[PDB]
C-alpha cells in the first residue's frame, strides 16, 4: 500500500491503483447491457428498486444524451449524471460549430478524453462510471461504444457493465446480433437481464429499455410500453 | 483540471543547512555520460561521449553538442530531456538579447541567464531541480570563454573541466596537461584523450561528438573530422 | 535507495534517479502487446499485434495504429486511453505547425514536441508521467523514410528499426542481427523482416487477422494501413 | 484509515469514505416526512429545541411559490443550497416568465452537489433535503442525499429515527393519492409521531407543516396554525 | 497536496522558525567574509574558496558586487540565492534614483532587501533565501556605514563584523583589536589580514585565496577600488613582518 | 499562491500556532511603558551592545506619527514590516477623513493586521506584541498593548518581553497615584523598572519619553545616566 | 487665474500666493491658502484645477512626510521636486490626468535655497524667480528688471509688493490679498499678508 | 495528523467546527435575557490585572441603535463579524430607508460562519471557523428579540441564554429564574445574581458590563454608574 493514495502515482508494478478502485465501483453496480442489432442499438438496464416509496423513473440509468444518441450508466449514479451533461454539451457544441449531428465515434472519443483527464492528476478523483453510448444513423449505420473509468472507448457488437457483466456477455454471445431485427432483439435483451438479475442477491427490479434505430427514425427513444411488457412476458416465460 | 499545480518548494533546507534535492540532482550529473570541456587560447573545444546502446539507433538524429547561437554552444552531463528544455530556453534568451541590443549575447551573460532559470526551479514549488550540468562555451571579444552551470545554478568559468562518470580522474588527467599555452586548439587531441581514458570499448567517429568554438564561431565538427582526429590520436 | 516520497512522486532520489519515470516504462509493458518498426531504403513499415479477446468487440475499433497526418502515422504501445490522448496532442501540434509555419511537420520535429510535453510531466508534480510509447513513420525529403520513438521519460531518437511493448529486448536483438547484414531491404523485405521478428519473439506464427501493418513509401508518401488480405499475401510469402 | 481522509481518494473496495461520512451528518439530524396526493403535497417536519427557553430551529424553508425545502443536516450547508434554489427559480421566472419545473431544479441541485465530491480540498455538502413542488406535471416530493443522487419519492423520511417513519409511509402509501389535504397531513404527522421517542409527543411547538397544491402557494403553517391539523388526531398508540 | 508539502514558514512549538535557523547553518559552512569601518574609508575583504588551478578568475571578484556607485556588498551562502539578491539590490537602487534623483542612502537598500528576505519567511510555503551579506557604502546623510543582513531579514550596522566560516573567532579578534574612533584604512587593512590569517586554516594567507575591496570617498565621487593581487601580497608580507617582529621580541 | 490554513484549531480548542507566536514574544527583549499625567514614557532593555555594533540601527522605539509612538518585543524582522504598515495607514488616514490619527485607531489597525494573519491561509502569524503610546487631540495620554493574536487593551502601565511577568508585578506594586508626576518621577518609575530588568546595566537600558504635546525625544545616554543617578540617589535615600 | 510668485535670494526663498477661491462669477473664499507645507523646510504651492490641486498636493505632502517618518531624515527640496515631477509625469498618459501647475520652494542645509517651476505637463526647471497664472505675464518682466542675484530679504518683499501692485493697476481679476511666506535656515516664516483694500 | 481544514468525522460533524465550539468554553460568560419590556444583556469582563483600564475590554457592542451583541471566546475573531453586522444594517438603511430586523442581522453574520476552505474560496473569511458565540439582542417591529449563534453558523432565537465558560451552569439557573412575564428590571436583577455566582471574582462594577435595548430607548451605554445601584440591590 502507500502507492494507491493518489491517481498521480504509478505503482512499482506499473499501474494506477486509484483507476482500478474506480472500476471496482462499476463492478458493484447492477448490470446494464447494450446490443447492436441489424438496424439500431437496444439498451436494457437492471435497476433494482431499493425503496418501494420511490415513484419509478427514480435514478433512471438510461439517458437521452442527444436526439440520435442514448446512454446506459453503471457506477455511481451521481458521477454518471455529470458525464451525461458533458456528453449532452459536447454534442450541442458540435451541432453549433459544424452544423450537423455529432458522429457517435467522435462523441465517445471526446467524452472518453474527459474521463482520461481525471486519472492524470492528484487534485481530481478518477470517474466512477462506465456508461455505454449507442446511435443509429442512415449515413453511418448503427454504432455502439462503451467507455470505462480508465477512458478506453471500444466499439462493441454487444456489451455489458456491472456485477453480472461476465454472465450477460456469455448469454449475449449466443444471440445472432448482426442479423437479428431490432424489435426481435428487445425480447432477447429482456431475457438476458432477467437471467442475470440474481433474484435473491438483489430485491425486485424494474426493466428500463431504450430503442435507437430505423423504427425510431434515428432518434434515441424509450421503448413504447406496448412493445415492452410483452418483452417482459417472454423473458419471464423463457427463464421458466 | 488541476491548473498550475503545487505552489510549495520541493527543495527545503536540511538541519545541517545544505539543500538535499540539489545534491540528488548533482548525483545524476556525476552518473551522466562523460563530457569534457577544454578552452585553448584560440578557441574552446567541447567533447562528449555518445555511445548508443544498439546499431539500430541512428546517432545522427540527436546531437548532445548543440549550438545555442552562432558563437555559443552547450554540452551536457545528466538527464537528456532536461538538457533539451534548457537548450531551447537558452536560444530564446540569446535571441531576446539580440533583439534588444542588436549585438550577439556576451558568453558570460547567457550563462547567468541560463543559471537563473536553473535556480528558479530550485526555489519554485512543484518543480524538481534540473538534473543536468552544462559546459557552455563561447567566443566573444576574441577571448574564448568556457563556463559550467550546476543544477543549483552556480556558474564557474573553467579553462578545462570534465563532468560525468570518472570526472575526478578526468580532472586529474587534464591537470597533468592543460598547460593553457596551446595557441592552436591541439587541445582537440587532449579532449579526445581525456574521454579516451574513461572510454569503454572503442572511440569512433560515431562514439564521440566534438564541437569547437573559434573566432569563426561554434561549429560542430563533422563526423569525418572526428574520425580524422580520432585517427592518429597519439 | 529511498528518501522521503522519492518513489511516490516525480522528485529526484539518492543516486539521482526518477523512480516514478522508471515505473512509467513498466506501464507500457503492462498492456499485453508488442509493436515493431523497420526503415527500408525506400519505405518504412510499422507492425503491431491486435488481440480481440471477445468476438463481440468490433475488430475495426480495436486499432493501435493511428494517422497523425496524411504523411505521418504512429503505433501506440501502452495504456490505451493515455495513448489515444498522446495521439490527439500530436495531431493538434502538426496542424499548428502547418498553420503557423506553412509546411507539414517534419517527423523529427513531431517527436521532439510530444517528448517536450512528456518531460514537463516529469518536471512538475501534479501530472502523472504517462504510460504510452509512440513510434512515428514518415517520408522526409533528403532524409528518406524515418522511424522515431518517444519514451514516457521524454527521450527521443531516430530509429532505423525498433520495437516497444512486452518483449522488446528479444525484438531489438533479433532485428540487430538482421540490421547488421540488411544491405538495404526492399519494401517486401522490410514488411517480411518486421513480421518475422514479431512472429519469432511472440512464437505465435500469427495469421493475417491477428496483426496490423501500416507502411509509408517514397513512391506513395501517404501513410496506408494494409488490408488483412494484403497482409496475408506478405504473410504467405514469408511462410514459403 | 488512510482512504477515509479525502473524497478524491477511492477505497480498495471502491467506495468513497468521505461521501459516507457526509451521509451520516443527515442521520444526526431532526426527522422530516414528505407525502404527496393527486393535487397537493405536504412536508411535515419535527423541530428540535436545544433548550426549553430556546425556540425550535426552523426546518422548512420556502424556496419559491411552488417549491419548499425541508432540511435534515448541517444547517449552514442547507442555507447555501437553499440560496442557490431561490436564485434558480428567480432566473427561470425572469427569463422564461414561468415557474421552474420541480424535477429540473432537483437536477441542478445534484450537479452542484457532485462537483465538491470529486475535486480535491472541497468538502461534500452535508444536508439531506425533501423538496416539495407543484408544476404542470403535478405534485412532487424529491429526496437529495449528500452523494448528489436525487430520488423522486411519493413519500419519504430523512434524519434520526426516520426508519420508523418510512415503515408507516410504506404501509399506508396506497391511501395517499385519494385523500384530502387534512388526511395527507394527518398521515404525515402520524409518521412523525413514529419518529418521536414514545415518551415525547407531537405539540404545536415541535411540529411544522408545509403545504403546496394546485390552489395553494407554498405555506409554512406553524405554531397556532398547526393546531387544527394536530386536532382530531387519534391518541398515540403507545 | 498537504502530504507532499514542507511547512517552511510554520512556527516551531519552541517559537523559533526552523528553516531560517537551518539556513543560518549554511552561511556558517560558506567562506569567511569580513568588514572593517575606518573614518577615511569602509573595507570588505572575503576569503576565496575552492581555488582549483584550472579556474579562469575572470569574474573580477566572485564574492564582491557593486550595487550602486556609492554602495557594494559581499555574500556568504548559497550562490544561486546570492545572484538573485544582488540583482534585486541593483534594481532597488536604480528605482530610487529615478523616483528621487539622488542615490539610495544605504540603510534603505539594506531594509528593502531585508523586507524581501522576511517576506519569504512570512508566507508562500517557499524556501527562505539562505544568504547573509555585508553592505559597505557612503551616504550624504550619515557618511561611511557598514551593515550585515541575516537570512531572517534582521539587519545590523556593525562597524566591524565577519559572516563566514570562522565568524566567532574573527569577531573576538576584531572586538579586542578594533580601536573605536581611530581610523586609518591602512590600520583596518592590517587588522583584516590578521583576522583572515586566524580564520583561514591554510597558513600564509595566499593572495589568490583572499579578495580585498576598499570603498573610499575621493573628490566627492566614492570609488569602490578592488585591491590588486600585488597590493594584497605586500599586505600579507607586512602582517608576516609584524609576526616576525614579535618573534624577535620573544 | 499557497492556499492552506497555517493555523488550525487543535482538539483542546486552542489555535496552537498563535500560542507558539506568543512564545516568540516571551523570548523577546523586555519593553516597559507607563503613562504620565502629561508625559507618556516607554523604555527598552537588553541593548546587548557589542561595541562594534551601532545603536541607531537596532533602536526598538519608533514614531509611527507625531501623535503616536510604538515599542516592540518579539521577532525583530516582523516588527519592521508592522511599523512601516502602520506609518502608511497613519499618513493614509490623513489623506482620507482629513485629521490626525487617534492612538486607539492605530492600535485597532495593527491588531486587525495581526488578527488577519491568524485568519489567513498560507501566512504565519506575526511574532510581535507592541506598546503604542500617544496623546490624542483631547491631550489625554493613551497607552495600548497588541497581542500576537490581535487583541488590544488600554494599559496605564505595562511591560512585554523576557521576564515580563516580574516587571509587570513590580509595576503594579510600585505604581503611584498621580502617576508619580513632575515628569522626572514618571521617567524614574521606568528607570526603577529598568533596574528591575535582569541586566540592570544602567547604560545598557535605553528609554525614550514623549512630552505628548510635542514630539518623541530619545533620552541622551548621558541624560539617561543622570536619571539613573537620580534612581541611585533614591536607593541611597532608602538605605 | 490663481497667482503664484516665487523670488529666491542668497539664503532665503520668498513665495506669495493669491488667497481668492472663485466659482463662476462670484468669489467665495478670500482667505484661501494655495500653499501646502510638504515638510519643515520645503513648501509646495499649487494652482491648477478645482479638485486636481488638493488631491495631487496632499498626496505629495503625505508621501514626503511618510519618507521622514520611516527614514528619519526629511527629503531634500530637490528630491521632493523630482518625486512630484515623476507622479505628475506618470499620470500624464493615464485615464485620470492631473492638471496642476506647481512651484516648490525649499532650503537645504548644504544646497541652500531652491525654487522649482513645474508645468501641468510635468517639466521641472529650477529658476531664480518664477511665476504662475495669467498674472505672471505682467509681473515676470518687473521681476526680471529688478531681480539681482544678491538680494536682501527686505528688498524681496518690496519687489513682491511692486509686482503685486501691477496685478491691481493692469489686470482684470480682483486678486485683492496675497499670502507671503519666507523659507530660511530656521524654517518657513509667515511674513505679513500683503493686502490691497486701498492700503 | 494533517487531516483537513474541511473534513468529516467518521459518523458526524466537521472536526474543526467541533474544536471551535470548545474554544467558546474558554471564554467570558455572558447572560442574555429577553423580556416584554426589552432585552437585557450581561457579561463578565474578567479583567486580568489592575493596570489595564477596565473600559478598554468590550464584550458588549452596539451593532445598530436597536441591536447589541454579547461576545465570548476569541474577541479578535468577533471584530470582523461585528463590522459585517454594522455594514449590513447600514446598507439595509441606504437601500430601504427602514431598520433591519434582529433576525436578518443574525443571518448575515451567520452566513459568514461556515465560509472557510483551503482550496479557492475567499481569503478574508478563511483558515478556520470563527471562534466566537455572539448573542445579538434587539427590539424590532415584531417586538424585543434575542438570538444566539455559534461557530457552526446555527442561529436560534432564545428568550434567555448563557454563553462562554460556565454557560451550562448559568443556563440551569436561567431556566428556573425565567418567568412568563418578567419585567426587564426583574431580569436585570436576576441576571446579575447568576453572573455573581458563576464568576470567581466579586461582582464589582468594573468586572461586569450590562447593557439593555428597550422598545422606547436605543441600546443603553452599559448602565454606567447606575450599575452600582443594581449591584447595591443584591
Amino acid at each position: 500500500t502507500g502507492y494507491d493514495l493518489s491517481a498521480s502515482t504509478f505503482s512499482p508494478d506499473g499501474r494506477v491503483f486509484q483507476v482500478e478502485y474506480a472500476m471496482k465501483a462499476v463492478e458493484n453496480s447492477s448490470t446494464a447491457i447494450g446490443i447492436r442489432c441489424k438496424d439500431g442499438v437496444v439498451f436494457g438496464v437492471e435497476k433494482l428498486v431499493l425503496s418501494k416509496l420511490y415513484e419509478e423513473g427514480s435514478n433512471k440509468r438510461l439517458f437521452n444524451v442527444d436526439r440520435h444518441v442514448g446512454m446506459a450508466v453503471a457506477g455511481l449514479l451521481a458521477d454518471a449524471r455529470s458525464l451525461a451533461d458533458i456528453a449532452r454539451e459536447e454534442a450541442s457544441n458540435f451541432r453549433s460549430n459544424f452544423g450537423y449531428n455529432i458522429p457517435l465515434k467522435h462523441l465517445a472519443d471526446r467524452v472518453a478524453m474527459y474521463v482520461h483527464a481525471y486519472t492524470l492528476y492528484s487534485a481530481v478523483r478518477p470517474f466512477g462510471c462506465s456508461f455505454m453510448l449507442g446511435s443509429y444513423s442512415v449515413n453511418d449505420g448503427a454504432q455502439l461504444y462503451m467507455i470505462d473509468p480508465s477512458g478506453v472507448s471500444y466499439g462493441y457488437w454487444g456489451c455489458a457493465i456491472g456485477k453480472a457483466r461476465q454472465a450477460a456477455k456469455t448469454e449475449i454471445e449466443k444471440l445472432q446480433m448482426k442479423e437479428m431485427t431490432c424489435r426481435d432483439i428487445v425480447k432477447e435483451v429482456a431475457k438476458i437481464i432477467y437471467i442475470v438479475h440474481d433474484e435473491v442477491k438483489d430485491k425486485a427490479f424494474e426493466l428500463e429499455l431504450s430503442w435507437v434505430g430505423e423504427l425510431t427514425n434515428g432518434r434515441h427513444e424509450i421503448v413504447p410500453k406496448d412493445i415492452r411488457e410483452e418483452a417482459e412476458k417472454y423473458a419471464k416465460e423463457s427463464l421458466k | 483540471m488541476a491548473e498550475r499545480g503545487y505552489s510549495f518548494s520541493l527543495t527545503t533546507f536540511s538541519p545541517s543547512g545544505k539543500l538535499v534535492q540539489i545534491e540528488y540532482a548533482l548525483a545524476a550529473v556525476a552518473g551522466g555520460a562523460p563530457s569534457v570541456g577544454i578552452k585553448a587560447a584560440n578557441g574552446v573545444v567541447l567533447a562528449t561521449e555518445k555511445k548508443q546502446k544498439s546499431i539500430l539507433y541512428d546517432e545522427r538524429s540527436v546531437h548532445k553538442v548543440e549550438p545555442i547561437t552562432k558563437h555559443i554552444g552547450l554540452v551536457y552531463s545528466g538527464m537528456g530531456p532536461d538538457y533539451r528544455v534548457l537548450v531551447h530556453r537558452a536560444r530564446k534568451l540569446a535571441q531576446q538579447y539580440y533583439l534588444v541590443y542588436q549585438e550577439p549575447i556576451p558568453t558570460a551573460q547567457l550563462v547567468q541567464r541560463v543559471a537563473s532559470v536553473m535556480q528558479e526551479y530550485t526555489q519554485s514549488g512543484g518543480v524538481r531541480p534540473f538534473g543536468v550540468s552544462l559546459l557552455i562555451c563561447g567566443w566573444n571579444e576574441g577571448r574564448p570563454y568556457l563556463f559550467q552551470s550546476d543544477p543549483s545554478g552556480a556558474y564557474f568559468a573553467w579553462k578545462a573541466t570534465a563532468m560525468g562518470k570518472n570526472y575526478v580522474n578526468g580532472k586529474t588527467f587534464l591537470e597533468k596537461r592543460y598547460n593553457e599555452d596551446l595557441e592552436l586548439e591541439d587541445a582537440i587531441h587532449t579532449a579526445i584523450l581525456t574521454l579516451k581514458e574513461s572510454f569503454e570499448g572503442q572511440m569512433t567517429e560515431d562514439n564521440i561528438e566534438v564541437g569547437i568554438c573559434n573566432e569563426a564561431g561554434f561549429r560542430r565538427l563533422t563526423p569525418t573530422e572526428v574520425k580524422d582526429y580520432l585517427a592518429a590520436i597519439a | 535507495s529511498s528518501a522521503g516520497f522519492d518513489r511516490h512522486i516525480t522528485i529526484f532520489s539518492p543516486e539521482g534517479r526518477l523512480y516514478q519515470v522508471e515505473y512509467a516504462f513498466k506501464a507500457i509493458n503492462q498492456g499485453g502487446l508488442t509493436s515493431v518498426a523497420v526503415r527500408g531504403k525506400d519505405c518504412a513499415v510499422i507492425v503491431t499485434q491486435k488481440k480481440v479477446p471477445d468476438k463481440l468487440l468490433d475488430s475495426s475499433t480495436v486499432t493501435h495504429l493511428f494517422k497523425i497526418t496524411e504523411n505521418i502515422g504512429c503505433v501506440m504501445t501502452g495504456m490505451t486511453a493515455d495513448s489515444r490522448s498522446q495521439v490527439q496532442r500530436a495531431r493538434y501540434e502538426a496542424a499548428n505547425w502547418k498553420y503557423k509555419y506553412g509546411y507539414e511537420i517534419p517527423v523529427d520535429m513531431l517527436c521532439k514536441r510530444i517528448a517536450d510535453i512528456s518531460q514537463v510531466y516529469t518536471q512538475n508534480a501534479e501530472m502523472r508521467p504517462l504510460g504510452c510509447c509512440m513510434i512515428l513513420i514518415g517520408i522526409d525529403e533528403e532524409q528518406g523514410p524515418q522511424v522515431y520513438k518517444c519514451d514516457p521519460a521524454g527521450y527521443y531518437c531516430g530509429f532505423k528499426a525498433t520495437a516497444a511493448g512486452v518483449k522488446q529486448t528479444e525484438s531489438t536483438s533479433f532485428l540487430e542481427k538482421k540490421v547488421k547484414k540488411k544491405f538495404d531491404w526492399t519494401f517486401e523485405q522490410t514488411v517480411e523482416t518486421a513480421i518475422t521478428c514479431l512472429s519469432t519473439v511472440l512464437s505465435i506464427d500469427f495469421k493475417p487477422s491477428e496483426i496490423e501493418v501500416g507502411v509509408v513509401t517514397v513512391e506513395n508518401p501517404k501513410f496506408r494501413i494494409l488490408t488483412e488480405a494484403e497482409i496475408d499475401a506478405h504473410l504467405v510469402a514469408l511462410a514459403e | 484509515n488512510q482512504y477515509d481522509n479525502d473524497v478524491t481518494v477511492w477505497s480498495p473496495q471502491g467506495r468513497i469514505h468521505q461521501i459516507e461520512y457526509a451521509m451520516e451528518a443527515v442521520k444526526q439530524g431532526s426527522a422530516t416526512v414528505g407525502l404527496k396526493s393527486k393535487t397537493h403535497a405536504v412536508l411535515v417536519a419535527l423541530k428540535r429545541a436545544q433548550s426549553e427557553l430556546a425556540a425550535h430551529q426552523k426546518k422548512i424553508l420556502h424556496v419559491d411559490n411552488h417549491i419548499g425545502i425541508s432540511i435534515a443536516g448541517l444547517t449552514a450547508d442547507a442555507r447555501l443550497l437553499c440560496n442557490f434554489m431561490r436564485q434558480e427559480c428567480l432566473d427561470s421566472r425572469f427569463v422564461f416568465d414561468r415557474p421552474l419545473p420541480v424535477s429540473r431544479l432537483v437536477s441542478l441541485i445534484g450537479s452542484k452537489t457532485q462537483i465538491p465530491t470529486q475535486r480535491y480540498g472541497r468538502r461534500p455538502y452535508g444536508v439531506g433535503l425533501l423538496i416539495a413542488g407543484y408544476d404542470d406535471m403535478g405534485p412532487h416530493i424529491f429526496q437529495t442525499c449528500p452523494s448528489a443522487n436525487y430520488f423522486d419519492c411519493r413519500a419519504m423520511s430523512i434524519g434520526a429515527r426516520s426508519q420508523s417513519a418510512r415503515t408507516y409511509l410504506e404501509r399506508h402509501m396506497s391511501e395517499f393519492m385519494e385523500c384530502n389535504l387534512n388526511e395527507l397531513v394527518k398521515h404525515g404527522l402520524r409518521a412523525l409521531r413514529e419518529t418521536l421517542p414514545a415518551e415525547q409527543d407531537l405539540t404545536t411547538k415541535n411540529v411544522s407543516i408545509g403545504i403546496v397544491g394546485k390552489d395553494l402557494e407554498f405555506t409554512i403553517y406553524d405554531d397556532d396554525d398547526v393546531s387544527p391539523f394536530l386536532e382530531g388526531l387519534e391518541e398515540r398508540p403507545q | 497536496s498537504r502530504r507532499y508539502d514542507s511547512r517552511t514558514t510554520i512556527f516551531s512549538p519552541e517559537g523559533r522558525l526552523y528553516q531560517v535557523e537551518y539556513a543560518m547553518e549554511a552561511i556558517g559552512h560558506a567562506g569567511t567574509c569580513l568588514g572593517i569601518l575606518a573614518n577615511d574609508g569602509v573595507l570588505l575583504a572575503a576569503e576565496r574558496r575552492n581555488i582549483h588551478k584550472l579556474l579562469d578568475e575572470v569574474f573580477f571578484s566572485e564574492k564582491i558586487y557593486k550595487l550602486n556607485e556609492d554602495m557594494a556588498c559581499s555574500v556568504a551562502g548559497i550562490t544561486s540565492d546570492a545572484n538573485v539578491l544582488t540583482n534585486e539590490l541593483r534594481l532597488i537602487a536604480q528605482r530610487y534614483l529615478l523616483q528621487y534623483q539622488e542615490p539610495i542612502p544605504c540603510e534603505q537598500l539594506v531594509t528593502a532587501l531585508c523586507d524581501i528576505k522576511q517576506a519569504y519567511t512570512q508566507f508562500g510555503g517557499k524556501r527562505p533565501f539562505g544568504v547573509s551579506l555585508l553592505y559597505i557604502g557612503w551616504d550624504k546623510h550619515y557618511g561611511f556605514q557598514l551593515y550585515q543582513s541575516d537570512p531572517s531579514g534582521n539587519y545590523g550596522g556593525w562597524k566591524a563584523t565577519c559572516i563566514g566560516n570562522n565568524s566567532a573567532a574573527a569577531v573576538s579578534m576584531l572586538k579586542q583589536d578594533y580601536k573605536e574612533g581611530e581610523m586609518t584604512l591602512k590600520s583596518a587593512l592590517a587588522l583584516a589580514i590578521k583576522v583572515l590569517n586566524k580564520t583561514m586554516d591554510v597558513s600564509k594567507l595566499s593572495a589568490e585565496k583572499v579578495e580585498i575591496a576598499t570603498l573610499t570617498r575621493e573628490n566627492g565621487k566614492t570609488v569602490i577600488r578592488v585591491l590588486k593581487q600585488k597590493e594584497v601580497e605586500q599586505l600579507i608580507k607586512k602582517h608576516e613582518e609584524e609576526e616576525a617582529k614579535a618573534e624577535r621580541e620573544k | 499562491s499557497y492556499d492552506r490554513a497555517i493555523t488550525v484549531f487543535s482538539p483542546d480548542g486552542h489555535l496552537f500556532q498563535v500560542e507558539y507566536a506568543q512564545e516568540a514574544v516571551k523570548k523577546g527583549s523586555t519593553a516597559v511603558g507607563v503613562r504620565g499625567r502629561d508625559i507618556v514614557v516607554l523604555g527598552v532593555e537588553k541593548k546587548s551592545v557589542a561595541k562594534l555594533q551601532d545603536e541607531r540601527t537596532v533602536r526598538k522605539i519608533c514614531a509611527l506619527d507625531d501623535n503616536v509612538c510604538m515599542a516592540f518585543a518579539g521577532l525583530t524582522a516582523d516588527a519592521r514590516i508592522v511599523i512601516n504598515r502602520a506609518r502608511v495607514e497613519c499618513q493614509s488616514h490623513r489623506l482620507t477623513v482629513e485629521d490626525p490619527v487617534t492612538v486607539e485607531y492605530i492600535t485597532r489597525y495593527i491588531a486587525s493586521l495581526k488578527q488577519r494573519y491568524t485568519q489567513s491561509n498560507g501566512r504565519r502569524p506575526f511574532g510581535i506584541s507592541a506598546l503604542i503610546v500617544g496623546f490624542d487631540f483631547d491631550g489625554t495620554p493613551r497607552l495600548y498593548q497588541t497581542d500576537p493574536s490581535g487583541t488590544y487593551h488600554a494599559w496605564k502601565a505595562n511591560a512585554i518581553g523576557r521576564g515580563a511577568k516580574s516587571v509587570r508585578e513590580f509595576l503594579e506594586k510600585n505604581y503611584t497615584d498621580e502617576a508619580i508626576e513632575t515628569d522626572d518621577l514618571t521617567i524614574k518609575l521606568v528607570i526603577k523598572a529598568l533596574l528591575e530588568v535582569v541586566q540592570s546595566g544602567g547604560k545598557n537600558i535605553e528609554l525614550a519619553v514623549m512630552r505628548r504635546d510635542q514630539s518623541l525625544k530619545i533620552l541622551n545616554p548621558e541624560e539617561i545616566e543622570k536619571y539613573v543617578a537620580e534612581i541611585e540617589k533614591e536607593k541611597e535615600e532608602n538605605e | 487665474m490663481e497667482y503664484l510668485i516665487g523670488i529666491q535670494g542668497p539664503d532665503y526663498v520668498l513665495v506669495a500666493s493669491d488667497r481668492v477661491a472663485a466659482s463662476n462669477i462670484v468669489q467665495m473664499k478670500d482667505d484661501h491658502d494655495k500653499m501646502f507645507k510638504m515638510s519643515e523646510k520645503i513648501l509646495l504651492l499649487c494652482v491648477g484645477e478645482a479638485g486636481d490641486t488638493v488631491q495631487f498636493a496632499e498626496y505629495i505632502q503625505k508621501n514626503v512626510q511618510l519618507y521622514k517618518m520611516r527614514n528619519g531624515y526629511e527629503l531634500s527640496p530637490t528630491a521632493a521636486a523630482n518625486f512630484t515631477r515623476r507622479n505628475l509625469a506618470d499620470c500624464l498618459r493615464s485615464r485620470t490626468p492631473y492638471h496642476v501647475n506647481l512651484l516648490l520652494a525649499g532650503y537645504d542645509e548644504h544646497e541652500g535655497p531652491a525654487l522649482y517651476y513645474m508645468d501641468y505637463l510635468a517639466a521641472l526647471a529650477k529658476a531664480p524667480f518664477a511665476a504662475h497664472g495669467y498674472g505672471a505675464f505682467l509681473t515676470l518682466s518687473i521681476l526680471d528688471r529688478y531681480y539681482t542675484p544678491t538680494i536682501s530679504r527686505e528688498r524681496a518683499v518690496e519687489l513682491l509688493r511692486k509686482c503685486l501692485e501691477e496685478l491691481q493697476k493692469r489686470f482684470i481679476l480682483n486678486l485683492p490679498t496675497f499670502s507671503v511666506r519666507i523659507i530660511d535656515k530656521n524654517g518657513i516664516h509667515d511674513l505679513d499678508n500683503i493686502s490691497f483694500p486701498k492700503q | 495528523y494533517d487531516r483537513g481544514v474541511n473534513t468529516f468525522s467518521p459518523e458526524g460533524r466537521l472536526f474543526q467546527v467541533e474544536y471551535a465550539i470548545e474554544a467558546i468554553k474558554l471564554g467570558s460568560t455572558a447572560i442574555g435575557i429577553q423580556t416584554s419590556e426589552g432585552v437585557c444583556l450581561a457579561v463578565e469582563k474578567r479583567i486580568t490585572s489592575p493596570l489595564m483600564e477596565p473600559s478598554s475590554i468590550e464584550k458588549i457592542v452596539e451593532i445598530d441603535a436597536h441591536i447589541g451583541c454579547a461576545m465570548s471566546g476569541l474577541i479578535a475573531d468577533a471584530k470582523t463579524l461585528i463590522d459585517k453586522a454594522r455594514v449590513e444594517t447600514q446598507n439595509h438603511w441606504f437601500t430601504y430607508n427602514e431598520t433591519m430586523t434582529v433576525e436578518s442581522v443574525t443571518q448575515a453574520v451567520s452566513n459568514l460562519a461556515l465560509q472557510f476552505g483551503e482550496e479557492d474560496a475567499d481569503p478574508g473569511a478563511m483558515s478556520r471557523p470563527f471562534g466566537v458565540a455572539l448573542l445579538f439582542g434587539g427590539v424590532d417591529e415584531k417586538g424585543p428579540q434575542l438570538f444566539h449563534m455559534d461557530p457552526s453558523g446555527t442561529f436560534v432565537q432564545c428568550d434567555a441564554r448563557a454563553i462562554g465558560s460556565a454557560s451550562e451552569g448559568a443556563q440551569s439557573s436561567l431556566q428556573e429564574v425565567y418567568h412568563k412575564s418578567m419585567t426587564l428590571k426583574e431580569a436585570i436583577k436576576s441576571s446579575l445574581i447568576i453572573l455573581k455566582q458563576v464568576m470567581e471574582e466579586k461582582l464589582n462594577a468594573t468586572n461586569i458590563e450590562l447593557a439593555t435595548v428597550q422598545p422606547g430607548q436605543n441600546f443603553h451605554m452599559f448602565t454606567k454608574e447606575e450599575l452600582e445601584e443594581v449591584i447595591k440591590d443584591i
